[PDB]
RNA sequence: AAUUAUAUAACUUAUCUAUUUUAUAGUAUAAGUUUGAAAUUUCGGUUGGGGUGACC
RNA sequence: CCGCCUGUUUACCAAAAACAUCACCUCUAGCAUUACAAGUAUUAGAGGCACUGCCUGCCCAGUGAUCACUUGUUCCUAGGGACUAUGACGGCUAAACGAGGGUCCAACUGU
RNA sequence: GAGCUACCUAAAAACAAUUUUAUGAAUCAACUCGUCUAUGUGGCAAAAUAGUGAGAAGAUUUUUAGGUAGAGGUGAAAAGCCU
């Protein structure tokens, strides 16, 4: 049953060369050191791994491990490897700009409560603004063009 | 171990954010963003092609919208294009200043007037100077700055824009000594005064390390601001002719530094010199500036304007005094 | 609160925080931390207040020697976390008793709650206080726990049984008159000590030991 | 405890751990018969 | 921390033997890239001691 | 009070509350002719932690209701398709046992 | 250099009486160990003696031969041991 959903999702899986599907692996065990569990869950929720290049999801992986101190399991439950980069760039630091997100400190704990994972990506941008960040459509579409200008410049 | 960037929005959450409360978020946003940067022109030579050249641009005066001697060109509303960089013009004086919009209200609302003496004290580069000598039509003019690099490159300022023989004449003059000492220098000598203190820049704490008020070493003058504050816009208090007004400018958000400090000076000086301030009301000028500027009307005193993310022009606290006597 | 069950432990953190905020703060304004300090006599649970308080909200366990004799933490200590959210932490203080303790009554009292040590003022002594205090209230819970009879009033009597019904035996020296015999006897220390212990533990029942004061 | 006793004497023991045969087996073991040769020693090895 | 790092693992181009018209195989080797088991060496000065500030 | 117990340790200043320990938990490996192992996942290595009933983390698309939409994710160009049927935590058993660290009574005594 | 000592392989040996039961259970010798106090302190002794204590059918103690060697060995981890 694993395979069929993800045969279907990215049939070029067996098209694909040999030293694409290892890197990608490869990755998981030696750059990420997700469960050998985890990594075959990670293929099946998500097939879309294999297609992104590799160093390139070892960094969208860390943006969730450092960035927002989420664990391993944490990762693989909400599927966060699925969801664009540019999306969760643009609402992780938005709601961190708005200071209902924190990263967590050396000690563990966050002063404030965060908001849930699934809330700030899954929703839509209509609901996520209205009930996550309760801020005006308009105001995040500046928002988006301000974080890519500096971006570019970074 | 915490940097002073650090500490400055520890500040702000503990203090600005009850201040404020359900505003907070936008305006803490707005801080870390980065800010909107409004042309100034330098008229002259380049006055008419400045105006043609900004058109171009999309950009449109806000003043002139609110006049429907100062015109600065800014974008539409939740435009974030960049003004392209100040180039020379062809007379050798630069064809504008960039600086942020609400900068230019405390010279626009001092209500400059033809054949009058004026005193910049603590000015600095901060660009008022430069905007209010495109007002000084007519009119004698005087700069005052603590310390003298900061000083230093305000001359520079001047030569880029100021043609040499404006400046030549008495009209600018140029010093660099304490507030509170000149105040007793010349009393009752300019009819308007622009006092600009030195506050927590907020904007600047946050994004530069250099020179930030917040760090450790500095805790002794941060908890004295406010009385410097008062000490300085005193001092101009005292320099401002009988009927003359003064515009006090404060670039931080505090409530302790904006309103308590405008409303204890005046008790002062009522107390030990016997002096009475008329309040001035700019609610008509705010409702003229809507379009470009948003204001929050919680303040008893002065006309904050808060930074928004659609008019990311903020924070400039300025009040309006006229002394009655 | 009762600590042991945590009843009402919740609430003390948000009035904590409540009558903080409206006091003048002063030096520690800026600090955004919070430290709390926790005083009280001997053996009220104090240290168990601050590990539970850190169970309770933390939920990271026990953060002091918590124990059931007076006397266990000797001097004061480094600041306990106990709740995250807002950065709370509690400071733990050995028990103190003012050397005038007004009437020797309150000292009864005192000692019967174990807050001072019972050596110094001796079961013996304190084990008739509790029988004057019970059955002057009329809570008769020894008699079912320890099968003496219907009910008694003579300190002698009550210890006498008891020691029967715990099976306690000693042998003590009593003077007589021909000379000095050591003489098997029951053993009255163990239930003084015994019987005090169930006092503490609830067996006996519920008491307010003050309740002739309500009135006032 | 009381040291000073760790020398346990066993015939076999020593034998074969500083004998004859047991030097010779390694040229390591050989080239200390062979220095000790040049010196002029009296016994060689146990 | 600075400098390296044919311990290992890996992959890339070559060498090279099979094979099919270019092709996918491997590799007593060499040249790279990636990890690091390790090896080597170091602990500026002034602040009546210390952490922080600092200063040269 | 502390450790669950028997046990182990700095030979020659520390024998313990430290180490081991059963039970419990995590990670790694689908396999042969020299360890593991002449073995094969109820197995072998590596590491963590007293166990035991009980409270107990979060996690558990949304709305209709095994069904449709709204979402989500992807492409093709703002449209069109495609696809989506309780476990990292505490109290603690609770008893027992200890040349452990503190106490108290009794007897005893040249302390 | 593993005749001391840490660990392991092989070949072996010791354990009375009493009570439990059917055992890393109990009292207590041989035997192993080394809690406490005292003496000693160039001492009998480069770690002992006198008392007092812990275990004593077990993860027990002991004997014989062999193996692991310093960029290392061994370690129920004391940075403990390896003449
Ligand atoms: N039954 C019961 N026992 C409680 C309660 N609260 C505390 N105790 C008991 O009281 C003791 C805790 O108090 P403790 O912390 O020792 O007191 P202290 O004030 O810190 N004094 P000390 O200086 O001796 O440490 C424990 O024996 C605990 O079980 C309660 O609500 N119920
Ligand atoms: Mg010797
Ligand atoms: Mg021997
Ligand atoms: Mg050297
Ligand atoms: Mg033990
Ligand atoms: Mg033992
Ligand atoms: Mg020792
Ligand atoms: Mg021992
Ligand atoms: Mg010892
Ligand atoms: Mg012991
Ligand atoms: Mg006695
Ligand atoms: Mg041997
Ligand atoms: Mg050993
Ligand atoms: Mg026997
Ligand atoms: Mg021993
Ligand atoms: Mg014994
Ligand atoms: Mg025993
Ligand atoms: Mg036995
Ligand atoms: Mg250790
Ligand atoms: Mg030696």
């Amino acid at each position: 049953g694993k395979l069929k959903r993800v045969l279907s999702v990215c049939p070029e899986v067996f098209t694909m060369h040999q030293r694409d599907i290892d890197r990608v692996v490869k990755v998981l065990r030696e750059k990420c050191l997700f469960t050998a569990q985890h990594i075959t869950d990670v293929l099946h929720r998500c097939p879309t791994v294999l297609q992104e290049d590799p160093n390139e999801l070892e960094y969208k992986f860390q943006y969730a491990y450092f960035r927002m101190g989420l664990t391993h399991l944490d990762i693989v439950r909400t599927n966060f490897l699925q969801y664009s980069i540019t999306k969760i760039k643009q609402r992780h630091i938005y709601l961190e700009r708005l200071g209902r997100y924190q990263t967590p400190d050396k000690k563990g704990q966050t002063q404030i409560p965060n908001p849930s994972l699934r809330n700030i990506l899954r929703v839509s941008e209509a609901e996520f603004l209205a009930r996550t960040a309760c801020s005006s459509v308009e105001e995040f579409q500046v928002f988006k063009k301000l974080l890519d200008q500096e971006e570019e410049e970074e | 171990q915490f940097t002073a960037s650090r500490l400055a929005l520890q500040n702000f959450d503990m203090t600005y954010s009850v201040q404020f409360g359900d505003l907070w978020p936008s305006i803490r946003v707005s801080l870390l963003s980065e800010q909107k940067y409004g042309a100034l022109v330098n008229n002259f030579a380049a006055w008419d092609s400045v105006s043609a050249k900004l058109e171009q641009l999309s950009a449109k005066d806000f003043v002139s919208e609110a006049i429907s001697n100062l015109r600065c060109f800014t974008f539409s509303r939740g435009d974030v294009s960049r003004f392209p960089p100040a180039r020379l013009g062809s007379l050798g004086l630069m064809d504008y200043y960039l600086m942020d919009a609400a900068s230019l209200l405390p010279v626009l609302a001092l209500g400059l007037q033809h054949g009058d003496t004026v005193l910049d004290l603590c000015a600095a580069p901060g660009g008022k100077t430069l905007a209010l000598l495109q007002t000084g039509c007519c009119r004698n003019l005087a700069a005052n700055d603590l310390s003298t690099s900061r000083t230093g490159r305000l001359q520079k300022v001047l030569h880029s824009y100021v043609p040499q023989d404006i400046r030549e004449g008495n009209q600018v003059r140029v010093t660099s000594w304490d507030g509170r000492k000149w105040g007793e220098l010349e009393g009752d000598t300019y009819d308007r005064v622009l006092v600009d203190v030195p506050c927590t820049t907020d904007r600047h704490s946050l994004h530069e390390e250099e020179n930030n008020i917040f760090q450790r070493s500095r805790k002794k003058e941060r908890q004295m601001l406010p009385m410097l504050q008062v000490q300085l816009l005193a001092a101009g208090l005292l320099a401002t002719k009988p009927g003359g007004h003064v515009v006090y400018s404060t670039c931080s958000l505090s409530h302790l530094q904006n309103e308590y400090v405008v409303q204890g000076a005046i008790e002062l000086l009522a107390n030990q010199y016997n002096i009475k301030v008329q309040v001035e009301d700019l609610s008509h000028f705010r409702k003229l500036f809507m379009d470009t500027f948003c204001f929050f009307p919680s303040c008893q005193v002065g006309e904050l304007v808060i930074p928004n993310l659609m008019v990311n022009f903020g924070p400039m606290y300025f009040c309006k005094l006229h002394r009655l006597p | 609160t009762n600590c042991v069950k945590d009843e009402n432990i919740k609430q003390i953190v948000p009035k904590v925080m409540e009558l903080i905020r409206c006091s003048y703060r002063y030096h520690r304004a800026e600090t955004p931390e919070y430290c709390i300090m926790v005083v009280g006599v001997p053996n009220v649970g104090k240290s168990s207040l601050i590990n539970s308080l850190r169970r309770q909200h933390l939920r990271t366990g026990k953060a002091a020697r918590v124990g059931g004799e007076p006397g266990i933490t000797r001097a004061v200590t480094s600041r306990i976390q106990v709740c995250e959210r807002p950065l709370v932490f509690l400071l733990d203080t050995p028990g103190v008793l003012a050397p005038r303790i007004e009437s020797v009554e309150t000292g009864l009292k005192l000692a019967l709650c174990g807050t001072v040590l019972d050596h110094l003022v001796g079961e013996e002594t304190m084990a008739d206080y509790l029988l004057y205090t019970l059955n002057r209230h009329g809570l008769f819970g020894y008699v079912q726990h320890y099968a003496l009879a219907s009910a008694c009033d003579q300190i002698e009597w009550v210890l006498k049984n008891v020691a029967i019904k715990l099976r306690k035996t000693r042998k003590v020296k009593v003077l007589t008159g021909t000379g000095n015999v050591n003489v098997i006897q029951p053993d009255y220390a163990m239930a003084a000590r015994d019987f005090l212990r169930t006092f503490r533990s609830g067996l006996l029942g519920q008491v307010m030991l003050d309740r002739d004061i309500i009135p006032a | 405890r009381a040291r000073g006793n760790e020398y346990q004497p066993s015939n076999i023991k020593r034998k074969h751990k500083h004998g004859w045969v047991r030097r010779l087996s390694t040229p390591a073991g050989v080239q200390v018969i062979l220095r000790r040769m040049l010196k002029g020693r009296k016994s060689l090895s146990h």
